[PDB]
RNA sequence: GAAAUGAGAACAGUGUAAAUCUCUUAGCGAGGAACAAUUGGAGGGCAAGUCAUGGUGCCAGCAGCCGCGGUAAUUCCAGCUCCA
């Protein structure tokens, strides 16, 4: 099971991985990022559209300029493109990933 | 929904994109002042425009392009 | 019947009901008491302020977008503002601690829009228009 | 199949020639069902000059909702007004699944609708009757309007759509003042129609005296109908 | 600076912005009457109003009445003279019939072009503007010149300009003045 | 195709306590991005697109209100056109 393969996107600049932390509700979500700031997402209108996202999952995160507290939530991560991840070496091994 | 590049909330985003497209040049110009009105005038409430099915009469804009044009004079 | 006199003593107490429901119209309640003088903009039209901030504002349902804005301290009242930075990539010609004009969104009072509780937008930079800036006559 | 065939007495009577005018059948109030006595009186040869040229208008298309048996089920309803501007207006509505079904049947109805308006003098009386008699009041649903008299040349005082049926029904002067829902258009529209109905509804002072004795059309042409054709 | 003198508006903005018959009517009289910019037609339609007002005040009162009699003739004589009226109405009541059809039909430029004196409703507008044209014993250079009907004998070409056997101008001078 | 003329600019004359400007007037001053009007709008309210227009793809942004934008946008950014 999964939807269709797409290449695994990379934190361009301007962006940040992150990890899911707690739900909040209105689609926000505090997330923990790899920037080593903890920061309030929202999620997208494409994302609030296709992909649930739950806690502990492996996000990617638009940031803004002005405000560095609240992040865009950008995109989920399945657990593929996540180990896939820590093979190229953009976030760290130890991680914890759960299905 | 996987096709992303840019941040999301990036500022100036899609005015930047947007390709600059020059304003034409025009041949003569544009008559100022009562000369436009009668213009207005003729191409739209003049006899032969009266004379022709009010109900059936052409909308002001209809033609965006040329082709139209070029369809409407023949 | 009616509920309402009739007759030609009645004068006063005619004129004095209605001095008295008059209250009940809310345009003359808030006019007679006060209560544009103690607004953030004490019943003016625009207000100057500085930038404490940039801010992004998550739109209203069912739209999803971020309002590009701002947190002014009013130079008259001292009183934080929370304004509207309007048409396209404006918010760059901010810079934290600016002068700043700022007017209603024009409901005289209550916000406008998708844009939840935020009553202001911004006019001018320094000293130049946010129209000026955008169609660039001027630089800043 | 362009032919009249007449369903009414009275259509055989207007086909054949025979009733004078249509304020004539107005008078004896005989009841005009079918749609055809009316396009009698206004010849369709075309004479460009005539103010009696009979005008139809489409005013209201209406997407109406049904929930039925699961389904969503869309008609469409119009409202639509005929008059001459001289003295003669009338008003019709009819749903339909088709638009220019509706738009058909509405015509249809609006010349069975046809109503006498009068007109009268605001001064000195002098040419051409230019408003109403009296003050008068439509009400329809919510709504009412009220029909005043105006002097020479202050025009139609009246929002869009009374407007346009007091043209159609050509009063030229009037002040016009409205109550309830007026959005409401079939109300709006309503209202206008049976408050210029109304105008030969008020016995207004001149009309005091003994009136004419006649016998109905009916009774003097019962010879001509009871033929057999 | 303290100052005397009187406040004036000449027209009138309608309730309605935007509706097409009103636009279109507006639209039929800058056509015809060869105007530019619509608030030309609105000062007009402004000065009938007033007229009418006048005559509506007169008919509230007594047809005895001393001031509806003087301001009510006043009204007439200033109708005639003007030619708004014609000589057989000389009611009050015929007053509010005017039409800006009518009072158009007095402008110095309907005036000019009907009378021969310009082949068209805007070469006339120019002429006029070209100090071309003398009304009585003075020179106008205004389109909106209400035409007195005493003053429509002498309307002719300025004693000053050429069609007035003035020096040709200086279009013709300089052509003329070059040589093959 | 030549006529017409003011904006501009000037001798003079008018005007002023003087100066300026007006007004009257010689010598001058019109064929094209010049002597070239804008400011706001084309979904409804509300006049004006039935662009097989380009960009963006719920982003940037629009929207007084209703709403438009999530890949065929009548609503954003632009070009053309059209309206007030
Ligand atoms: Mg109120
Ligand atoms: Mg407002
Ligand atoms: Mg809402
Ligand atoms: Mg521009
Ligand atoms: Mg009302
Ligand atoms: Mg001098
Ligand atoms: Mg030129
Ligand atoms: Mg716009
Ligand atoms: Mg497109
Ligand atoms: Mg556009």
């Amino acid at each position: 099971e999964n939807e269709t393969k797409r290449e695994l996107v990379f934190k361009e600049e301007g962006m940040e991985y992150a990890q899911v932390i707690k739900m909040l509700g209105n689609g926000r979500l505090e997330v923990f990022c790899f920037d080593g700031k903890r920061r309030i997402g929202h999620i997208c209108g494409r994302l609030k559209k296709k992909v649930w996202i739950s806690m502990d999952d492996i996000v990617l995160v638009g940031l803004r300029d002005f405000q560095d507290d609240k992040c865009d939530i950008l995109l989920k991560y399945l657990p593929d493109e996540v180990r896939n991840l820590k093979q190229y070496g953009e976030i760290d091994e130890n991680i914890k990933i759960n299905d | 929904m996987g096709r992303m590049h840019g941040t999301l909330a990036k500022a100036g985003k899609v005015r930047k994109q947007t390709p600059k497209v020059e304003k034409k040049d025009k041949p003569r110009k544009t008559p100022k002042g009562r000369s436009y009105k009668r213009i207005l005038y003729n191409r739209r409430y003049a006899p032969h425009i009266l004379a022709t099915d009010p109900k059936k009469r052409k909308s002001p804009n209809w033609h965006a392009g040329k082709k139209e044009k070029m369809d409407a004079a023949a | 019947g009616v509920g309402k006199p009739r007759g030609i003593r009645a004068g006063r107490k005619l004129a004095r009901h209605r001095k008295d429901q008059r209250w009940a119209d809310n345009d003359f309640n808030k006019r007679l008491l006060g209560s544009r003088w103690r607004n953030p903009f004490m019943g003016a039209s625009h207000a100057k302020g500085l930038v404490t901030e940039k801010i992004g504002i998550e739109s209203k349902q069912p739209n999803s977008a971020v309002r590009k804005c701002v947190r002014v301290l009013l130079r008259k009242n001292s009183k934080k503002i929370a304004a509207f930075v309007p048409m396209d990539g404006c918010l760059n010609f901010l810079a934290e601690n600016d002068e700043v004009l700022v007017a209603g969104l024009g409901r005289q009072g209550h916000a406008v829009g998708d844009i939840p509780g935020v009553r202001f937008k911004v006019v001018c930079v320094k000293g130049i228009s946010l129209l000026a800036l955008f169609k660039g006559k001027k630089e800043k | 199949k362009n032919d009249w065939q007449p369903q009414t007495k009275l259509g055989r009577l207007v086909k054949y020639g025979k009733i004078s005018s249509l304020d004539e059948i107005f008078k004896y109030s005989i009841p005009i069902k079918e749609p055809e006595i009316i396009d009698h009186f206004y010849p369709k040869n075309k004479d460009v000059q005539a103010e009696h040229k009979l005008m139809e208008e489409v005013l209201q298309i209406t997407p109406v909702q049904k929930q039925t048996q699961a389904g969503q089920r869309t008609r469409f309803k119009g409202f639509v007004v005929v008059g001459d501007s001289n003295g003669h207006i009338g008003l019709g509505w009819k749903v339909a699944k088709e638009v220019q079904g509706a738009i058909k049947g509405a015509i249809t109805h609006a010349k069975l609708n046809m109503v006498p308006v009068r007109k009268g003098y605001w001064g000195n009386k002098i040419a051409n009757a230019h408003t109403i008699p009296q003050k008068i009041t439509g009400k329809s649903g919510s709504v009412r309007i009220r029909l005043v008299p105006a002097p020479r040349g202050t025009g139609i005082v009246a929002a869009p759509i009374p407007k346009k049926v007091l043209q159609f029904a050509g009063v030229q002067d009037i002040y016009t003042s409205s109550q309830g829902c007026t959005r409401t258009r079939g109300n709006f529209l309503k209202a206008t129609y049976y408050a210029l109905a109304n105008t030969y509804r008020y016995l207004t002072p001149d009309f005091w005296g003994k009136p004419e004795d006649n016998e109905l059309p009916f009774e003097t042409f019962s010879e001509f109908l009871h033929t057999k054709a | 600076g303290k100052t005397y003198i009187n406040t004036s508006k000449t027209y009138s903005t309608p309730r309605r912005p935007y509706e097409k018959e009103r636009l279109d009517n507006e639209m039929k009289l800058i056509g015809t009457f060869g105007l530019k910019n619509k608030r030309e037609v609105w000062r007009v339609q402004m000065i009938l109003a007033k007229f009418r007002k006048a005559a509506r005040e007169l008919l509230t009162l007594d047809p005895k009445d001393p001031r509806r009699l003087f301001e009510g003739s006043a009204l007439l004589r200033r109708m005639f003279k003007y030619g708004l009226l014609s000589e057989q109405e000389r009611k009050l009541d015929y007053v509010l019939g005017l039409t800006i059809h009518k009072l158009m039909e007095r402008r110095l430029q309907t005036r000019v072009f009907k009378l021969n004196l310009a082949n068209s409703i805007h070469h006339s507008r120019v002429l006029i503007r070209q100090r071309h044209i003398k009304v009585g014993k003075n020179l106008v250079n205004v389109p909106s010149f209400m035409v007195r009907t005493d003053s429509e004998k002498s309307i002719d070409f300025a004693s000053t300009s050429p069609l007035g056997g003035g020096r040709e101008g200086r279009t013709k001078r300089k052509n003329a003045k070059k040589s093959a």
